[PDB]
């Protein structure tokens, strides 16, 4: 048969190329979002952790529920879908943590030597005894929330294997917990605080051995 | 590298032996008694009305009968430049003027009915025709459309690239006596310049329908 | 201590950088590392990249639901199987796993999943058929495709014998590959299960059909399994809301 | 980790960039694309530009309301038709479409619409006349223009025969083109229907007039249709509040 | 009603502007009619390009995501407000080009919408129906107090 | 027909049981086997694992690099008569290409255990 | 006074600079000095640097708790002393100073303290043994190491005589140095007393063991003091929460 | 998409530019014109300057 003349993956009609799934995975998408109320948090709380957020390239295990419907009807973004087709990865993440309703300082620490214990995030008090406060000498980043309410951080791949496991369930499979916390005495307002975490792939990231995609569901029959 | 080649991998089927000649289409007759400023003699979806000019007894156009429309029967996509000649028949004792212009995909503009006024027709590509000299006048209509190819059959409304207008610029005016005419005859010749058909199928695989008129 | 008077510049403060930029840009970020330069994870040849180049993914065949042929050459001049040719396969042409009051899980091919992530598409599609006979059986098949008809109501073995068709002898190989090209009036085709229009108000840019034209030592039933992959000249256009989601959690909350 | 002490610079924070800049500048913006460079929609020759060059627009003739001549050579030495020469034509010289308690819709020429978008103007204006006779009729016409008079009260066939005039034989062609130049005391002329002054307190930079100097086989009535376009040396100056609006919705709310 | 990451306006993007409703409580449309851009656009049949926008959203203090849906038909000639926004544009989608801006830092969003659409042209003066560059969506990113007025 | 594919470290994916369906097996590296011709078919499995070396004995579960599948792509279909078989025989030959052993100890220094099966 | 119109640039305001960057960067700061350039404290050769190069620190032997050998060649074919080989020595192998309801103070070697500051580690470890005999005594010792076993339950003088072992004659020197290499399945080894896993759920990447194979003029008891330092090819990876703290204040507040 | 880590610079925000500077400087301003460069009113010899020396 005859072949259809090329447009260079779209550079001829639109202005740009679209030849890599790695490039679509570099556009941020919602990683996790939730609220933390004052009682839900810890009692003697002066330099303490607020969320312990396990870092997976394939995203968290989405709980679809009524009070935030981005997960019910959109399911998970383009990044969990592209990730399910591959077995391993070797890179870091890029995050954007937008923590609302808090006015002082928000330290963010990365614990690269921690096992991948949970598939959900741990809120407030329940955070384990040894991640409950800011540690020393871990890569951290403090941002005053009055100056800017958006934290842009890149988590590196600090982990000893040839790969990190995608599609997971020592157990050193990935790039361990990220920790978000307040830096001083604060008034935790009524209606708590909202944290939104967006993530994407970093420039030194990869997807490696392509097995098949798992069975999918269609968005169009969610209602 | 042109954008008609970016729509169809199959090459184009070009039969110049049976296209590319002046075909007669319609003749229309305008009166002294209803010829005012902005009278519409011809208001057609073009080239749909020309190619579907041949109708059944049950009024479905058949491409089969004119050797010019033989490729419109067996393809589904087509693209071509046109030329409309208008001939009016010279009667010396009358005077009047015709304006013929073409409006690319006119029928779907929100302000379509406002653009019929012959003042607005002097701004689109047009030609003027007298009854004395300036009998013939040929318009030119290159292919300009949203997509690089037009559909040839239904499933709505194939081959609708524009609207052709023929209106009364200066009214058909006569002498006040009986040897004067009551009307004249205006004949519209068409032809296709770069006819490219693609997507060759059977016939009887798609249908035509009784064509709809512009308001 | 010389005074430096230079006129202040106008600057526009914004809260962050582009949320949409994937390529061809450099983005500022605060990296949580000890080293403060442009640093990247170490590599060798084996942990090495561009395993995500789209053509390399949509090249892998994916299996579509197997239909079977029953009691030979069987029913004279008949329609076996047919579907609209477009990158996402129709939900009834895909191996499914229903569960009650959850979503339905579809084993989409590699071409279908990639085309649920983009807004437009174009180019040829390869079909690979696999026949579960053995050389004793014989028959003929007319696989044809028709470029501009979207519903099978109107086609039959003599209307479909006038399109581009190959007649397959049912014994020359088990694996037969049949490429339907890209013949349309337009340069990019929207997807069927994202936007734009109204689901079943869709028109694929062609139809593929399989037409026809009983021993007791051999199995009566010949099963055919169809595989589908994108052709060599296939491209995808704009990133859009994925038409699909992972079945990691197939639970849902209808209104 | 060497300390970098460089004196902080003074910067002035503002909320956005220029609202007025059209040309000769580069503006920062956040583009909603996947690619992060200077990107533009693809093109060929046929989707290709500068179809908006003003001279190419104001060159197209636009039709003005046709007046007619009644019972020949008719009335000895008479004024047929006359109007002030300026880029927007007078509202009584334009094909109108009234409707009750809506606005009035005017079919302005291409030169009039473009000159409703600018503050000044200058240069010659072309008039194209089209005579609905046939060679049997004969007459003469004196088209003259007078450069500094704004109202027709004072002019007559012997006063207007001393200006720059061409005498048109009414049978040499149907289409006669008559260019009135630009002769003023000033270099740019304001528009009549935007600012500045008081509507009917206006002075056009010249007047054009058409002066004169009956078979039974031929139509008595000769109709003349005037067309108007900008000359080759015509220019427009400053962008201003458009004197016009689209008739998409001709409804209005008087105080 | 359940509004945690939801769309606020669904704004159809036309180079010839919207169909102006001229009314009493904002008189820029009554007496000026529409601007120079609808007027220049009416003279031409097709266009091939993008738009530049500036969305200045007042009285809101957190974050305002703006998404561009280039594969959406041109269904309306008016903007759709709040709740009435269709079921599938009612929240922020994934993988569409978006841009979040915190309104405390700056109250003006500057965005350029690209021409992502498959025909040789996009239709000006309009009334699949893929005529143009589809809806732009503006929305709030979290729980907020929607003030009186 | 038989389809044989190999799934690198398959047993620990969260969606393991969903990837058994033979539709999903046509996407990992696989081979097809008939009963007529296409009797033999050789797969190839390069070493791909999280760590550069696999453990050979316990202390859990040594030498688990993946999962090997052999499934029925087109069902085993017979003629309706008695000279037809009730089954066939399918034999699996293995070999190792670049075998590198390290950490040489004694025997009886580590133990093996009764091996566990995939669900 | 020419007007300079240049489009304002987009800038993102943040409160400070990187909290994590140690190297390969330049950081802005306000220096409390009279001089406003890049200034540093004066130096000579003797106040001179890179005394902190890690290899220079972990090279210094540190003493581990001395065990003794009692009544010669003594007990036939017996296990004297053994421990898992990894950079932090086990708390029972370290000179301790308990105090009641304070913390326990450990005299960790230089290699142990440095490895409490990092997340991974790899490379050979040197042991230096020092025998408190005098040439009259004689015995033999089999020091062997086994690369993949983490608990001593399973090893004995005939199982450990099949690993890499040196047989030490107990009179050729007092100071004997025995290097156990780095033989693992992985490229970096986590520490035992920081993260990751559960303290006593740990596996060192090898075991070292010391096996055997009485005058009245000489002291019965031969005391052995073991020293431990990092080998020449030893490295540490990621900075992490120090597993240790200074004993400046050994007080603590249990929950 | 390579990450660009460059240390943020210290900047001092002020509300406007010099109120006192007449000469020998260039001042930023938002010009209400269609053209976005360094533009000045047209001239000839007769509308011509330094009549204020």
């Amino acid at each position: 048969t005859p072949l259809l003349p090329t447009t260079n993956d779209g550079r001829v009609t639109f202005g740009e190329a679209f030849n890599d799934l790695k490039d679509l995975a570099r556009r941020y998408q919602l990683y996790w979002e939730g609220t933390i109320l004052e009682g839900n948090l810890r009692a003697i709380r002066r330099n303490s952790a607020l969320v312990q957020l396990p870092l997976y390239p394939h995203g968290l295990r989405i709980q679809p529920d009524v009070n935030n419907p981005i997960w019910n009807i959109m399911r998970d973004g383009h990044i969990p879908v592209i990730s399910s087709g591959f077995r391993y990865f070797r890179g870091g993440l890029r995050l954007r943590i937008v923590v609302e309703g808090l006015n002082s300082c928000v330290w963010v620490q990365h614990h690269p030597d921690r096992p991948s214990i949970f598939s959900r995030p741990i809120i407030g008090r329940y955070i384990a005894a040894k991640d409950a406060y800011r540690n020393h000498a871990y890569a951290a980043y403090v941002q005053n929330m009055s100056v800017n309410r958006t934290i842009e951080v890149e988590v590196p791949f600090y982990q000893p294997g040839l790969y990190g496991m995608l599609n997971a369930s020592l157990r050193f499979t990935g790039l361990g917990d990220l920790l978000i916390g307040i830096e001083g005495e604060q008034p935790i307002p009524k209606e708590g605080i909202e944290i939104s975490v967006y993530y994407s792939i970093a420039d030194d990231f990869s997807f490696n051995i392509f097995c098949g995609f798992p069975p999918m569901v269609y968005c169009d029959e969610t209602y | 590298p042109t954008w008609d080649r970016l729509a169809s991998s199959e090459v184009s089927d070009e039969y110049p032996m049976l296209t590319d000649r002046w075909l007669f289409w319609k003749s229309v007759k305008w009166e002294v008694n209803d010829s005012a400023f902005g009278k519409m003699l011809v208001q057609e979806k073009f080239p749909q009305s020309w190619v579907q000019m041949d109708v059944n007894v049950n009024n479905i156009p058949r491409y089969t009968n004119i050797p010019n429309f033989i490729p419109f029967n067996i393809h589904q996509y087509m693209r071509a430049d046109f030329e409309v000649k208008i001939y009016v028949n010279p009667n010396d004792f009358v005077s009047g003027w015709l304006i013929m212009a073409f409006l690319y995909q006119g029928s779907e503009m929100f302000d379509y009915k406002l653009r019929r006024n012959p003042a607005a027709l002097m701004q689109m590509p047009h030609v003027l025709v007298n009854v004395g000299a300036a009998n013939e006048a040929t318009l030119k209509i290159p292919y300009r459309y949203v997509r690089p190819f037009m559909r040839c059959k239904d499933i709505t409304e194939p081959l609708n690239m524009g609207v052709l207008f023929v209106e009364v610029l200066i009214p058909f005016r006569t002498s006040a006596a009986s040897s004067a005419p009551k009307s004249l005859d205006v004949s519209l010749f068409v032809k296709m310049t770069n006819a490219k058909f693609t997507g060759m199928v059977d016939g009887s695989i798609a249908l035509l329908s009784k064509p709809i008129a512009l308001p | 201590n010389p005074p430096d008077p230079t006129p202040a510049k106008f600057f526009v403060p914004i809260p962050s950088h582009s949320w949409a930029h994937g390529t061809n840009t450099s983005e500022p970020t605060n990296t949580l590392r000890l080293d403060g330069g442009v640093v990247g994870v170490g590599r060798s040849d084996d942990i090495g990249t561009s395993d995500t180049a789209i053509s390399g993914i949509i090249g892998v065949y994916g299996l579509l639901k197997p239909f079977d042929w029953n009691a030979g050459r069987n029913v004279g001049g008949h329609l076996l199987w047919s579907m609209p040719v477009h990158p996402q396969v129709d939900k009834d042409q895909v191996i499914q796993v229903m569960t009650q009051s959850k979503l339905t899980q579809y084993y989409l091919p590699p071409i279908s999943v990639v085309s649920s992530l983009y807004a437009y598409t174009r180019g040829s599609i390869k079909y690979k058929f696999l026949f579960g006979n053995n050389p004793r059986h014989n028959a003929r098949l007319l696989v044809a495709y028709i470029p501009g008809i979207s519903s099978d109501n109107r086609l039959t073995l003599e209307r479909a014998r006038n399109s581009a068709h190959v007649v397959f002898s049912l014994n020359e190989v088990s694996e037969f590959v049949f490429t339907v090209p890209y013949i349309t009036d337009t340069m990019w085709w929207p997807r069927k299960y994202g936007g734009p229009q109204a689901a079943g108000e869709f028109v694929a840019p062609s139809y593929i059909c399989m037409f026809i034209l009983a021993m007791e030592s051999v199995p009566s039933i010949v099963t055919i399994v169809p595989m589908i992959a994108a052709g060599d000249d296939f491209e995808v256009a704009v990133p859009a809301q994925p038409a699909v989601g992972l079945s990691r959690n197939i639970d849902v909350i209808y209104p």
